[PDB]
């Protein structure tokens, strides 16, 4: 199957530049050139260029000033973005993507990759404090509040995984440079607390893994 | 560049119908007879994902500067956003996006509350969560009160996309205070306006008990 699989989520400060990266399998990957697609919210999503893997040319888009180089290791089938001198408007999901015909002649962006998040930030990485959210003595609802921490992502679970079905983890929201998302999951009340319910938090930028049993009130 | 202006921002669309979504583009992307135009579906969370190429559910149709795509019939795993996108010239360009909705029953909160934690209050801090799970339609609003008062300082709302499953909402809103004000008042309430009922849902808790 084709995949394109990019490297992981960057926090690096103003003014640096950050290199992601892009590998595909499934394919031959010089047989096709890559776009690079930036994505800074829900309803934007901007073309940076597209890159020949075969020849190494390149078309940019030139609201980019020059900054960003497109380059490959054709060894290894992948393809890099450099983009320097990196202010807040540079924080973004950035995707690359095949170059690939389904119609003759008609540019199309047919497999992508998953996105790297860039962020820009002077801000300092901070762990989450993981605060479990009990009810009193149908069906029962549980929270997990991940609290104070920077950069994003974490990573919610419930019973480590097993319980998937019923929960609902919430975007993270930003104050004063610290991050606070909340996670709900609702379970049958002749379920808990009879039987365990556990919030998994990860938080690979700081390397914080945390499991807070929920516990009934005492 | 080519302007792409999709319209409408959002729309509303019944299991089975039909959805129709607009998009115009500054300048012709045609030449030879070929459509040099792409639209992409992008779920929440993932990639965008290539559609349609060129002018059998999702259908492209248009000619010139017009363009539409067609989903017929909408089943409720198409809620997305949906991008147009031009091939006719470098720089590539993307249309702003249309969100597809789909319309369910009314379905109303199913509104949980939390007291602070007794590890955040050893800590200082007291956030008082509220959630409000799986409701249609997607308009609602949260009022706080403190002891019967409205509180808005501290207040922090998130809500999620519309699930790909049940075509519901859901919403947390996390009114937050420190340890030294939350004991020094005894009730908390999160109260929910809905379209679902003429009075609002209340949930709410006393800080003693």
């Amino acid at each position: 199957q084709v995949q394109l699989q990019q490297s992981g989520p960057e926090l690096v400060r103003p003014g640096v530049s950050v290199k992601i990266s892009c590998k595909g399998s499934g394919y031959t990957f010089t047989d096709y050139a890559i776009h690079w697609v930036k994505q800074s919210h829900a309803k934007s999503l901007e073309w940076i260029g597209v890159f020949s893997t075969y020849y190494g040319n390149t078309n940019y888009n030139q609201k980019f000033k020059g900054r960003a180089t497109m380059t490959v290791d054709k060894s290894s089938s992948t393809a890099y973005m450099e983009l320097a001198r990196l202010t807040s408007e540079d924080s973004a999901i950035y995707y690359c993507a095949r170059k690939s015909y389904y119609v003759d002649y008609v540019d199309a962006m047919d497999y992508w990759g998953q996105g790297t998040s860039v962020t820009v930030s002077s801000a300092s990485t901070t762990p989450p404090s993981v605060y479990p959210l009990a009810p009193g003595s149908s069906m029962v609802t549980l929270g997990c509040l991940v609290k104070g921490y920077f950069p994003e992502p974490v990573t919610v679970t419930w019973n480590s995984g097993s319980l998937s079905s019923g929960v609902h983890t919430f975007p993270a929201v930003l104050q004063s440079d610290l991050y606070t998302l909340s996670s709900s999951v609702t379970v049958p009340s002749s379920t808990w607390p009879s039987e365990t319910v556990t919030c998994n938090v990860a938080h690979p930028a700081s390397s914080t893994k945390v499991d807070k049993k929920i516990v009934p009130r005492d | 560049d080519i302007v792409l202006t999709q319209s409408p921002a959002s729309l509303a669309v019944s299991l089975g119908q039909r959805a129709t979504i607009s998009c115009r583009a500054s300048e012709s992307v045609d030449n030879y007879g070929i459509s040099f135009m792409n639209w992409f579906q992008q779920k929440p969370g993932q990639p965008p994902k290539l559609l349609i190429s060129a002018t059998a559910r999702f259908i492209g149709s248009g000619s010139g500067t017009d363009f539409s795509l067609n989903i017929h019939p909408v089943e409720e795993d198409d809620t997305a956003m949906y991008f147009c996108q031009q091939s006719k010239e470098v720089p590539r360009t993307f249309g702003g996006g249309t969100k597809l909705e789909i319309k369910r029953t009314d379905a109303a909160p199913t509104v949980s509350i939390f007291p602070p934690s007794s590890e955040q209050l050893t800590s200082g801090g007291a956030s008082v969560v509220c959630f409000l799970n799986n409701f249609y339609p997607k308009d609602i609003n949260v009022k706080w009160k403190i002891d019967g008062s409205e509180r808005q300082n501290g207040v922090l709302n998130s809500w999620t996309d519309q699930d790909s499953k049940d075509s519901t909402y859901s919403m947390s809103s996390t009114l937050t205070l420190t340890k030294d004000e939350y004991e020094r008042h005894n009730s908390y309430t999160c109260e929910a306006t809905h379209k679902t009922s003429t009075s609002p849902i209340v949930k709410s808790f006393n800080r003693n008990e």
